[PDB]
RNA sequence: GAGG
DNA sequence: CGATCCTC
């Protein structure tokens, strides 16, 4: 993200959500969770299409 | 008056952004445990600041109460549903 | 779209309270919480009834016919 | 090309921040790649800061 | 602001990772086969090897990139002038087609005019520099998912496409009506 | 619990220290990857592990 | 003081300023 | 592993080294082509010690000099002699190979061909790096020892 | 390596052996030019490369706001004003090593404890 | 086009 | 030459 400095491999920098859904997620944490989340919705859509064909 | 300015992903590459005006740049020298974990300024070489982080969202997501306390797919699903909801669409 | 007559949850009549409520906020210059209590809306099912009512009839009446 | 791009870039931004260069115009200075890139073109999604 | 003319130029580094004699060849619109890079530079006006390489390599101290271009220097060794370079591409008439193809088809963004080539050759050089910069494992292959490199076509732009098309047909109809007016 | 939260917090801080040390070691060129994998790949595998461990 | 720095609450005035001029569908209109 | 004698960590390290496909490329830092005309008197002052030997128990004035990576040589169960005797058993007579000892500070291999010369040695270096199986089975790119 | 072009032509110079005197020379193929070589080195490959790690060190470097600043002391002057980055050699098998550019004397220093370096 |  | 089910 443009809130980080160049070459940052720190937990926080690369998608480590330190917070619980109770405590609440920070904007950075929020975005990274969304990025992970998306990938999951995409292959959910992929699995259902692919497995259905396999079954046939 | 040059207090605010327009940035696109290309120019975004060359700038360093603070998330909060205060909470991202006052100074340094006890805490609320209930409050979430917010890292450190650490980088100070800032050129800009975020008007408000919640603005990363759009119309549908803007309706959710505390999505920062929800699983990410649930915010996507809720976004789909608010478009199936009922209410006054217009006064006319 | 006008003060619902009666609280959905409990039944306490709320149709007679809207105008009195606005006056308490306007004239009397009270806050919503003291105003709701002044109208005798003790339960939260009754408080939400008035507090969250959006009066679109005023907008609808603004139309020329 | 340009020799003293630091001076050029400071003038360019000043003008856009004053108004003399359209606020939607993007000016990107890549210090390490010795590069100045400008876009006046339509289609670019931007956000205020 | 002048039509929607798209032509994609490719700068292709031949020879696999670990294959000796790695050559660089370019694709030109309406040209049957690939053309070695030095032949493009020669056909543009840049003749000496050192001057061609001066356009690609931006630092003298970079022998790595210079050894990367040694086979290109050999590839077009047989051509040492603009006349025979333009001739390569494609009577006599074949040279004009090539000259015209360099100004009209090759890099239409920059210019589609005549009196340039210097701007075109330098840019072609920038392109190769970038191709080598990656090939030399100094740079990361361009990300085709970077949002900044993507544009969004809205109401105006879409209407403009249609309007250009429609107005041209109208313009054409007026001319057919003019042509029919023989009396 | 107030005590429990305080302890989760310290668990995460120790993962942050392990991740910092492996990084500091990595940057000193003292980190030596085992056969079959990049010095970077091994570092990455390690960091992800400490972080996953911390969550559990 | 007029020179004093902004708080995160002060952000909402700028946001209000944004939409009071742009509204919500400026991309379309613009 | 062999029933034995299968739970021995050492024998495993060997079988891994016997099967993982290893090329000259995987062990080379750089390959240089110097103009060294005097075979006995070297222009490279580092190499002087190597030249003293390889005389007891006509060529080309062009030298091909490969510098090997100590780390890589130790990841694989490889020694200078092994690499050297393997380069020798490829060209047999059409190449002369000399080399640095395993103890020696820098790991060096020197090669000479046995009109139109400068092109040939560049062609040979390509065949050395990309086409010489030092040890291992072809297609077996990586091998991992797992308990 | 470091290779030259013809003084007059500005065309690539090619190797040539004396054979009689056994010495390295460089001939032009566009004209009749000939000059002696400096170093005997003709070709250098390099599969394990050190060049491009420090690529991008420009005097204006300290003005890049995205680059991080370390608390480190410059070995040359004792300036603690410096910017830093990891190897710009964008390859898979690369060191996690840092490079520091002292923002007071332009000195490039490294986090590396194993290798030395001459940049 | 929208629903799981 | 293929690419989940339903009806609008
Ligand atoms: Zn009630
Ligand atoms: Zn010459
Ligand atoms: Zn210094």
């Amino acid at each position: 993200l443009p809130h980080f400095s160049k070459d940052d491999y720190s937990p926080e920098s690369k998608g480590f959500v330190e917070n619980s859904y109770l405590r609440g997620l920070t904007p950075q944490e929020f975005f990274f969770h969304a990025m992970g989340g998306r990938e999951g919705l995409i292959d959910t859509a992929v699995k259902t299409a692919e497995t259905g064909y396999i079954q046939r | 008056e040059g207090l605010v300015e327009y940035i696109d992903a290309e120019e975004e590459e060359s700038i360093l952004i603070a998330m909060q005006p205060e909470d991202l740049e006052p100074a340094e020298a006890d805490v609320d445990p209930a409050k979430r974990i917010r890292v450190s300024h650490h980088a100070t070489t800032f050129t800009h600041c975020e008007i408000h982080p919640s603005m990363i969202l759009g119309v549908a997501a803007s309706i959710i109460p505390f999505p920062d306390h929800n699983q990410s797919p649930r915010n996507t699903y809720q976004s789909a549903m608010g478009k199936q909801a009922m209410g006054v669409f217009l006064t006319n | 779209m006008i003060v619902p007559v009666r609280c959905f949850s409990c039944g306490k009549v709320v149709g007679d309270k809207w105008e009195s409520y606005l006056n308490l906020l306007q004239e009397d210059e009270l806050d919503e919480g003291t105003a709701l209590s002044r109208l005798g809306l003790k339960r939260y099912c009754c408080r939400r009834m008035i507090l969250t009512h959006v009066d679109l009839i005023e907008k609808f009446l603004r139309y020329n016919p | 090309v340009h020799r003293n791009p630091a001076r050029l870039m400071e003038t360019l931004r000043t003008l856009r921040r004053k108004g003399d260069i359209n606020p939607e115009v993007s000016m990107i200075r890549d210090i390490r790649e010795k590069e100045l890139k400008i876009f006046t073109d339509a289609g670019r999604v931007y956000r205020p800061l | 602001k002048g039509s929607r003319f798209i032509s994609t130029l490719q700068v292709k580094l031949y020879g696999r990772e670990g294959s000796s004699a790695r050559t660089i060849k370019a694709t030109l619109p309406y040209i049957k086969q690939d053309i070695p890079i030095v032949i493009i530079f020669r056909a543009l006006g840049i003749i000496p090897d050192g001057e061609i390489l001066e356009h690609i390599c931006y630092d003298v101290n970079d022998w790595q990139m210079l050894e990367m271009l040694k086979p290109c220097v050999e590839d077009g060794f047989v051509i040492q002038d603009r006349e025979t370079a333009l001739d390569f591409i494609g009577k006599e008439k074949r040279i004009q087609y090539a000259k015209d193809i360099l100004q009209k088809e090759f890099l239409p963004h920059i210019t589609q005019l005549e009196g340039f080539e210097s701007r075109k050759a330098f840019f072609l050089g920038y392109m190769i520099n970038r191709l080598l910069l990656c090939a030399l494992d100094r740079k990361d292959q361009d990300d085709r998912d970077h949002f900044g490199k993507k544009r969004l076509d809205l109401a105006g732009p879409l209407l403009a496409q249609l309007f250009k098309t429609l107005f041209k047909k109208l313009t054409k109809d007026i001319f057919r009506y003019m042509q029919r007016t023989v009396e | 619990d107030g005590p429990t939260m305080r302890e989760i917090t310290e668990t995460i801080a120790e993962a942050k220290k392990k991740v910092l040390d492996v990084t500091k070691e990595a940057q000193a060129n003292l980190l030596t990857a085992k056969h079959g994998m990049t010095l970077r790949e091994s570092f990455e595998d390690n960091v992800v592990r400490f972080l996953n461990e911390a969550r559990d | 003081d007029e020179s004093a720095p902004i708080t995160a609450e002060d952000s909402w005035a700028v946001i209000s300023a944004f939409f009071r001029e742009k509204g919500l569908v400026s991309q379309q209109l613009d | 592993l062999e029933p034995g004698h299968a739970a021995d960590q050492e024998q495993a390290k060997l079988i891994r080294s016997a099967i993982e496909h290893t090329t000259l490329k995987s062990v080379t830092i750089a390959s240089e082509i110097y103009y060294d005309p005097d075979p006995r008197s070297t222009v490279i002052p580092e190499d002087e010690e190597i030249i003293q030997l390889h005389f007891s128990l006509q060529q080309s004035p062009w030298l091909l000099r490969l510098e090997l990576d100590r780390a890589a040589m130790n990841d694989k169960d490889l020694t200078m002699g092994q690499v050297g005797e393997r380069i020798k058993q490829t060209f047999k007579n059409d190449l002369f190979v000399i080399w640095s000892e395993d103890n020696d500070e820098k790991l060096i291999i020197r090669c000479r061909v046995v009109a139109e010369e400068d092109h040939m040695l560049k062609k040979i270096e390509n065949t050395m790096l990309e086409n010489i199986t030092l040890r291992g089975v072809e297609n077996i790119e990586r091998v991992v020892m797992m308990k | 390596t470091t290779f030259r072009f013809c003084r007059d032509c500005n065309n690539m110079l090619y190797p040539r052996e004396d054979k009689e005197n056994n010495r390295l020379l460089f001939e032009c193929r566009t004209c009749s030019y000939v000059e002696e070589a400096g170093s005997p080195l003709v070709y250098r490959h390099e599969l394990i490369t050190n060049i491009g790690e420090t690529a991008g060190v420009v005097q204006d470097i300290g003005s890049d706001p995205t680059l991080p600043r370390s608390d480190r002391e410059c070995p040359k002057c004792h300036s603690r004003e410096n910017v830093f980055f990891q190897s710009q050699q964008r390859r898979k098998d690369t060191s996690m090593v840092l490079f520091f550019v002292c923002l007071s004397c332009s000195h490039i220093f490294t986090s590396d404890q194993k290798n030395k370096r001459t940049q």
